[PDB]
């Protein structure tokens, strides 16, 4: 639902959310080809 | 185990001008559900490893980005580069990723 | 609340501040339905 | 940032064995299988395998497959390259990875040099 908001936040005013308590699923963002720079810094893509 | 071959010459070329060098990819790299091509170029000078310059076959990386958009279904793949300067003067590795038994490629020089 | 009829909760004044939050945790109430309620923690 | 600062290359004899260590700096291993690769030189660079912090059950290339054994520090934040039969050819550069879309950060590099 992050990822599918019709109105993002602005970049100075970017929205900041704690989520916990949760399944965190990456498979599906792999799966998705939208994203054109996955950059990942100090962790792999692979292990998430 | 895949043969990867890229341009056998180096390309002396002069300040500002364009390069014409590509690395034929075969197994025909491609994923399941996203069609970014798995192939990564890098950027190797003399003296210091390697660095991604392409990743998914195009995606500008990070600081001294001219262009280096590559147009590519898998069986191809190209690096042109519009103007070569200092930075720009080392040897570029294109590596396939999709196939987990994974070699580089031999190298292409070009010098200013 | 007039149209509620009924005691209608308008704010949480519980806390003057809520710095540093952690933890949130929400279920089915237990505390509603003369009848002894036992809790342990 | 995120620096890969391996141990500086030493001596070694023919038919013993170098155990090679690579640091990291700002995350941990525990989220990163590092990669091995080792650059031939005055040749095409070539991919020596993979492993993994924890199960680590590792996958070499089959040029050096039984030749090349790489284990991973659960802590310590450091890696162990272990090499056998060591020939002249063997004298290359070695570097670390990041398993990103790309090897994001190689080691500094080291000559693994097989004299008397
Ligand atoms: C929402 O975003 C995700 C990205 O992870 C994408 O896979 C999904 O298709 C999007 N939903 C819709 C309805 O497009």
């Amino acid at each position: 639902e992050v990822f599918n908001a019709t109105r993002f936040a602005s970049v100075y005013a970017w929205n900041r959310k704690r989520i916990s308590n949760c399944v965190a699923d990456y498979s599906v963002l792999y799966n998705s080809a939208s994203f054109s720079t996955f950059k990942c810094y100090g962790v792999s893509p692979t292990k998430l | 185990d895949i043969v990867m071959t890229q341009s056998p010459s180096s390309l002396t070329v002069t300040a500002g001008e364009k390069v014409t060098m590509s690395c034929k990819s075969s197994q025909s790299l491609l994923n399941s559900g996203n069609q970014k091509n798995y192939l990564t170029w890098y950027q190797q000078k003399v003296g210091q490893p390697p660095k991604l310059l392409i990743y998914w076959a195009s995606t500008r990386d990070p600081g001294v980005p001219d262009r280096f958009t590559g147009s590519g279904f898998g069986t191809d793949f190209t690096l042109t580069i519009s103007s070569v300067q200092a930075e720009d003067l080392a040897v570029y590795y294109c590596q396939n990723d999709y196939s987990y038994p994974l070699t580089f490629g031999a190298g292409t020089k070009v010098e200013l | 609340h007039k149209n509620n009829k009924s005691w209608m909760e308008s704010e949480f004044r519980v806390y003057s501040s809520a710095n540093n939050c952690t933890f949130e945790y929400v279920s089915q109430p237990f505390l509603m339905d003369k009848n002894l309620r036992e809790f342990v923690f | 940032e995120v620096q890969l600062k391996q141990s500086v290359a030493e001596l070694v004899r023919p038919g013993a064995s170098v155990k090679v260590s690579c640091t990291a700096s700002g995350f941990n291993i525990k989220n990163i299988y590092m990669h091995w690769v080792k650059q031939r030189p005055e040749q095409g660079l070539d991919w020596i395998g993979r492993i993994d912090p924890a199960n680590g059950n590792s996958r070499y290339a089959p040029k050096f497959q039984d030749k090349a054994t790489i284990t991973a520090d659960t802590s310590s934040n450091t890696a162990y390259l272990q090499l056998s039969s060591l020939t002249s050819e063997d004298t290359a550069i070695y570097y670390c990875a990041d398993e990103g879309w790309g090897f994001a950060n190689w080691g500094q590099g080291t000559l693994v040099t097989v004299s008397a």
